[PDB]
Parts: structure tokens; sequence; C-alpha cells
């Protein structure tokens, strides 16, 4: 994240961090049940064997609230395009369910109309991570959030470079120096209403991070609802 | 002129659909439909969606 604040203590419970062989976050997570994670699928492809971490807030120190889990089972959606990012979704099952806790729960998942017609018409969601505080810096120890406005369809194609599918929408600002960046990928945008966040987005893609007149691409969580009901089984 | 679910989402608390010309509220899983009809009862610690207080 550029910009943005820090997530303070309980305000981003449903952040997983998917952690290579090295123990380093390389992609975010949304937390959906004690079972499963939603990530991108670009994401799978960054490292060979990897695990998530849940309930962390500063990878520099064990505040004994976090735990790591195993993965079991990868569902990949069998349309993920490489070259566009089109389909950028994946569930992981893990061996072991989560424990809720401070700072660990899930995110909703909300109806498909309702949340078209309710959610993604509210003025702003929340993107959260650990990647690059700018494009060419390094990952963030802590965890930030950041409100993000959405983006007009029209508005987006016309400042993106790569094709918007229907798969996806987009989310920040045109000139702000605020923004998702690398190592946020596969993490939640969620949108609040009343006092309950919902699910509504997955940290995809941009054309670097910031960017005057460029935002930030998110797979279109409603697009996939059945989806992620069939993998969950 | 907005009605139903479109006037400040039916009264409910999560989900507003329509059936025939009035409200139907429902609520995310973890969370029961009070006897109000519209408000939404976590049934346990750690609903989704909430940020955690304890
Ligand atoms: O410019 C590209 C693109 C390559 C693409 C794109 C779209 C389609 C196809 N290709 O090959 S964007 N890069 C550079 C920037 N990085 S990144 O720093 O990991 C990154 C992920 C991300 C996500 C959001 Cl929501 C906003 C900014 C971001 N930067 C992402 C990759
Ligand atoms: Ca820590
Ligand atoms: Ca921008």
């Amino acid at each position: 994240i550029v910009g943005g604040q820090e997530c303070k203590d309980g305000e981003c419970p449903w952040q997983a961090l998917l952690i290579n062989e090295e123990n380093e976050g390389f992609c975010g997570g949304t937390i959906l049940s004690e079972f499963y994670i939603l990530t991108a699928a670009h994401c799978l492809y960054q490292a060979k064997r990897f695990k998530v971490r849940v309930g962390d807030r500063n990878t520099e120190q064990e505040e004994g609230g976090e735990a790591v889990h195993e993965v079991e089972v990868v569902i990949k959606h069998n349309r993920f395009t490489k070259e566009t990012y089109d389909f950028d979704i994946a569930v992981l099952r893990l061996k072991t369910p989560i424990t809720f806790r401070m700072n660990v729960a899930p995110a909703c998942l909300p109806e498909r109309d309702w949340a078209e017609s309710t959610l993604m018409t509210q003025k702003t969601g929340i993107v959260s991570g650990f990647g690059r505080t700018h494009e060419k810096g390094r990952q963030s120890t802590r965890l930030k959030m950041l409100e993000v406005p959405y983006v007009d369809r029209n508005s987006c194609k016309l400042s993106s470079s790569f094709i918007i599918t229907q798969n996806m929408f987009c989310a920040g600002y045109d000139t702000k120096q605020e923004d998702a960046c690398q190592g946020d990928s596969g993490g939640p945008h969620v949108t609040r209403f009343k006092d309950t966040y919902f699910v509504t987005g997955i940290v995809s893609w941009g054309e670097g991070c910031a960017r005057k007149g460029k935002y930030g691409i998110y797979t279109k969580v409603t697009a996939f609802l059945k989806w992620i009901d069939r993998s969950m089984k | 002129t907005r009605k139903l679910c479109s006037l400040d989402n039916g009264d409910c608390d999560q989900f507003c659909h329509e059936e025939q010309n009035s409200v139907v509220c429902s609520c995310a899983r973890g969370y029961t439909l009070a006897d109000n009809g519209k408000a939404c009862i976590p049934t346990g610690p750690y609903p989704c969606g909430k940020q955690t207080l304890e």
C-alpha cells in the first residue's frame, strides 16, 4: 500500500498473508471461513510451496497472535489467463481450521444482486496489505489499509492500456498518490455497510502503483460468488 | 422515486430483496434475522464482517 494508514488493533482481521519457503510475504488473501482463504490466481505462480499466516500486523515482531496454516487444496479458476490477469481468483482450503480471535475473523460474502446495487455503488471500499510502500520501494512490515473510491467503468477503460474485462472493476485515485502495490495482490477489497464488512474484490493489478491517471484493478468478486460457493463445497 | 429496497435498504441491516411489491430482508452466514424481520443478530463471537473487539 502506497499511502493509507496502519491497521490498528482489530481493524483488518479478515487479512491473511501467503508466505514463501523463506517465510517472506509475497501476496495477501481474505479469510472466508475457518478453512477457506480467497486469493488471486496470479499469486499461485510467485512461489513453489507456500503457507498462510493469519493474525499478523507487524511481520518484524511476534505479538503472540499469529498462526501459520498449511494449504491442503488449491482451487485456481480454470480460465485464469496470465497474459491479461482475467479470472484472477483462487480459493485455498486449509489443512487445519483457523481459530478466530482478536485480529482474526472472516469477512462476509454478499449476495450477488444486492452487492452490485448496494455495495458497489457506495463511494469507497477498503483495501489492505503488506506490499510495497511505493513503486520502487520495499514491502511494509506493518499491515496497512487504504480507503479507495470506486471508479466509473467508462473512465477506467479510458485510462488503461490493458483491457478491463467484466471480471474486473477499478478503484483508486487519478492523481492522488495512494494505491495498492506489489505484495498486496490477492488481498481483500471490502466495502462497509452499516457496521459490517463484505468482500467485494481481490487486489489484482495496476500499471505500476499510484501513477497519475492510472487506477487499481480488482477482480470483481460478485461475478464469482457461485463459483466460490461451489469451491467451498 | 425510491421505493422498497431502494429506500434506505428497505430498513434491512444487510440483504434486501423485493418479493412482490414488499421488502424481504436476510442476513449473511453466521447471522439470524431478528423478530422484527429486519435486524441481523450474530449467532457467535467472531461473526463475519466485524472488526474484532476482544
Ligand atoms: O504494470 C504492470 C502490469 C502488467 C500487466 C498489467 C495488466 C495486464 C497484463 N499485464 O501483463 S499491469 N505491472 C506493474 C505493477 N505490478 S504490482 O506492483 O505488482 C501491482 C499490483 C497492483 C494492484 C493494484 Cl489494485 C494496484 C497497483 C498494483 N501494482 C503489477 C504488474
Ligand atoms: Ca507479528
Ligand atoms: Ca492513480
